[PDB]
């Protein structure tokens, strides 16, 4: 397996961001660095070589992206003096075989968000709406709906926790959030989720339901001048219990 | 039958600096390429005239992989030193031989890939081209890494594909010198050691390939225990030499007959001391 | 033509 | 782990006095790879001596061919002086035209 | 550098239970490793299957890979497609001269539209568990033919259609959520006659 650190970064323009790529259980003489835009394709940027200099692809600024092969296990990508146009998903890959490239194992990716003003960062407000009596009687199913609103940037991960454990069955979340104001660049987003259980499962009040919204924000080092709460990397939850009638 | 082989030698040299990587390539008993990392700007070099037909892109392709092996073997040497709890003060050697054998139809007959450490077997690819045989537990650590990296799968694809295809290309380019069989020039000599016992020597000269059988007989009976055979040696012009000797008691010279078996000979020749 | 892949031992 | 070199001193073509030939010294069956080989004319080192590229046998032991262009005579003595870790003193094998 | 990998088609839509085939073409004969990667949104590409130059076909459950080394092309075959197969698929080859790398295909956005056995379309108003003063609209149990359209009114929000799989009792259901901060907002404003089918159960709140 191959890992990356950080997984998510929110920084002010002009700051340098260092991204690590690590082969956790093998030695790698080579690592590949990719950039993934809203345009789904894997665009190869550079090839990290031990201990020689990096091989850059056509149309890649050498001075914007500094690649360093630190050891047989670590490669770093540095986005120097970052600007909002540099905001993207940076993913790396490595494999145990050298020479003509073989199986490649990708890291989880790093979401980099570069903002001109860090004052525009906001955490989400999470709400859980309990199933409709009309739905229970009609289908014998109970759909629970979750709603995260007013967050910026799109750095949110939603999950459903029934009785303390994470749930995947009968769950569907919006693949992408919706802009609250589709006119300005800085527009807060909104995301919704759905969990469907049986009528008998919702009726039992011994059963607990929780919608978890892991938000990735500002780090400890970032300076906050405004009086409102610091929008730091946190978890905002909304819960509901079983209702009997 | 025809074959292609690559021989790799990686040596650590603690006094001298960085490890040295040597690679030589052979088509049957003919060497055609060499690489030595011990240069400021190392490059692959031709060693047979029929390989000079290949353009610069071929020489760059060979150089790029052998530069990768230089880097890779430096780590393999470091790792194997750890497995055996060896001092960094000592010089060690990893050797490797791999290649393909073809039959009469231009198809893979048998694939090979063997490794050694300090002159002893380490890890070898099995005849099935999907599993390994490790010599000890250090070789089992390498086996684990190689199974996870699917090295046997990578080798099977190469030995079944590019190895046989390129061997066929080389056989056609050097057809007049690789698909030619040089039969041996034979003669028997007599050398006395005492008044009542003399050594009879059977010579095989100027033959290609190196594969040859030399056997001494007593009225049609094998002299396996008494026959002295010297290791097949290169003449230096791409041909081979070999001789078989027997201590024969004085008078029984006409009794002894030698037999020569070679690819270039249509019928195995029977020779005796003349006059 | 040689094998074009190498894996650290 | 360690093997001592096998030495063979011979000529490329059947030796004929006055006729130019090649003096061969085939050093095989040794391990490790480092070796010092010298071709000798009457106990003295020949300067123009070339060698084949380092290769090895199925048993992993190394083999090398050290050769020089030479003119064999009736009385000139030719030899091969070899040094290796397995050799406490340099080993000298004389050339025998009938071997 | 001397390797060009072309993936056809760029996008593909298939019905849950049907088969999907993605075709890739390559240029270099030094290409002997042909991997297939699956990438779900915001996640890493995962290797699902691969093939080598000595093999013509390799199968693993519902996934299969085919290779034609003479014509220089290879295909992924997914049978009995599930909505979980919906992701971006990438193919690659290891051939070409110069700098060592896997040459990737541009990708294939695969979409597996669920098969709704017993559709029962309805529009419900779901109330909050904490405040109960404000609510949301849930258009649900509609079949996959239904297209959920975004509203012209900026004050009202509508999400895209989304399918959930209740594995425990072989049930799958589509849903879309609507809301507004306006006091005068009703469910019918968002999920109207143009979007919802004529058999929609629309109870009064």
């Amino acid at each position: 397996v191959v890992s990356q650190h950080p997984s998510r970064v929110i920084c002010k323009s002009g700051t340098s961001v260092k991204i690590e790529c690590r082969s956790l259980d093998f030695q790698a003489t080579t690592m590949f660095w990719y950039r993934q835009f809203p345009k789904q394709s894997l665009m190869l940027m550079a090839t990290s070589n031990e201990g020689s200099k990096a091989t850059y692809e056509q149309g890649v600024e050498k001075d914007k992206f500094l690649i360093n092969h630190a050891s047989l296990t670590l490669s770093t990508l540095t986005v120097t003096s970052a600007h909002p146009e540099d905001s993207s998903f940076y993913i790396c890959s490595a494999g145990p075989t050298s020479g003509r490239t073989d199986t490649q194992y990708f890291g989880p990716g790093t979401r980099l968000t570069v903002l001109e003003d860090l004052k525009n960062v906001f955490p989400p407000e999470v709400a859980v709406f309990e199933p409709s009596e009309a739905e229970i009687s009609h289908t014998q199913k109970a759909t629970l709906v979750c709603l995260a609103t007013g967050f910026y940037p799109d750095h949110v991960e939603l999950s459903w926790w029934v009785n303390g454990k994470e749930v995947h069955s009968g769950v569907c979340t919006d693949p992408q959030p919706l802009k609250e104001q589709p006119a300005l660049n800085d527009s807060r987003y909104a995301l919704s989720s759905r969990l469907r259980v049986s009528a008998t499962f919702w009726q039992n009040p011994r059963n607990h339901f929780r919608c978890q919204v892991q938000f990735y924000g500002l780090s400890e080092n970032d300076e906050w001048t405004q009086d409102r709460a610091k929008p730091v990397t946190q978890i905002v939850s909304a819960e509901a219990w079983g209702r009997a009638d | 039958s025809h074959s292609m082989r690559y021989f790799y030698t990686a040596m650590s040299r603690p006094g001298r600096g960085e490890p040295r990587f040597i690679a030589v390539g052979y088509v049957d008993d003919t060497q055609f390429v060499r690489f030595d990392s011990d240069a400021a700007s190392p490059r692959t070099e031709p060693r047979a005239p029929w390989i000079e037909q290949e353009g610069p892109e071929y020489w760059d392709r060979n150089t790029q992989i052998f530069k990768t092996n230089t880097q890779t073997y430096r780590e393999s040497l470091r790792n194997l030193r750890g497995y055996y709890n060896q001092s960094e003060a000592g010089s060690h050697i990893i050797q490797r031989m791999y290649g393909c054998d073809l039959g009469p139809d231009g198809r893979l007959l048998r694939g090979h890939d063997q490794s050694a450490y300090d002159g002893k077997d380490y890890i070898a690819l099995n005849e099935d081209l999907s599993s390994w045989t490790a010599a000890d537990t250090a070789a089992q650590i390498t086996q684990r890494k190689w199974e996870a990296a699917r090295v046997a799968e990578q080798l099977r694809a190469y030995l079944e594909g590019l190895c046989v295809e390129w061997l066929r290309r080389y056989l056609e380019n050097g057809k007049e010198t690789l698909q030619r069989a040089d039969p041996p020039k034979t003669h028997v000599t007599h050398h006395p050691v005492s008044d009542h016992e003399a050594t009879l020597r059977c010579w095989a000269l100027g033959f290609y390939p190196a594969e040859i059988t030399l056997t001494w007989q007593r009225d049609g009976e094998d002299q396996t225990q008494d026959t002295e055979l010297v290791e097949t040696r290169p003449a230096g012009d791409r041909t081979f030499q070999k001789w078989a000797a027997v201590v024969v008691p004085s008078g029984e010279e006409q009794r002894y007959t030698c037999h020569v078996q070679h690819e270039g000979l249509p019928k195995p020749l029977t020779l005796r001391w003349e006059p | 033509l040689p094998f074009e892949k190498s894996t650290i031992m | 782990i360690q093997r001592t070199p096998k030495i063979q001193v011979y000529s490329r073509h059947p030796a004929e006095n006055g006729k130019s030939n090649f003096l061969n010294c085939y050093v095989s069956g040794f391990h490790p790879s480092d070796i010092e080989v010298d071709l000798l004319k009457n106990g003295e080192r020949i300067e123009k001596v070339e060698h084949s590229d380092l290769s090895f046998s199925k048993d992993w032991s190394f083999y090398l061919l050290y050769y020089t262009e030479f003119t064999p005579t009736e009385k000139d003595e030719y030899a091969c002086r070899v040094n290796h870790v397995t050799l406490s003193q340099p080993k000298i094998v004389k050339w025998d035209r009938d071997m | 550098a001397g390797e060009n990998v072309e993936q056809h088609p760029s996008t593909l839509s298939v019905q849950e239970g049907d088969s999907a085939v993605i075709k890739c073409t390559y240029s270099d004969s030094a290409s002997n490793y042909f991997p297939w990667y699956k990438q779900e949104l915001g996640k890493r590409p995962q290797l699902i299957i691969d093939i080598r130059s000595n093999v013509g076909e390799k199968k693993d459950q519902r996934i299969a890979v085919t290779l034609n080394k003479t014509a220089k092309h290879f295909s992924l075959h997914i049978t009995e497609t599930q909505p979980e197969d919906s992701a971006v698929y990438f193919c690659a080859a290891d051939g070409g001269a110069g700098s060592y790398q896997l040459t990737f295909g541009k990708g294939t956005k695969l979409s597996v539209i669920p098969n709704i056995q017993n559709p029962d379309p309805a529009v419900y108003q779901l109330r909050d568990s904490k405040s109960s003063d404000k609510s949301v609209c849930l258009f649900t149990d509609f079949d996959s033919q239904t297209n959920v359209s975004q509203s012209k009114d900026s004050d009202v929000y509508i999400t895209d259609k989304c399918v959930l799989d209740m594995r425990s009792m072989d049930f799958k259901s589509n849903s879309a959520v609507a809301w507004s901060n306006k006091s005068d907002f009703a469910c019918a404003n968002a999920f109207n006659n143009s979007i919802i089918p004529e058999d929609t159960f629309f109870p009064s709140p």
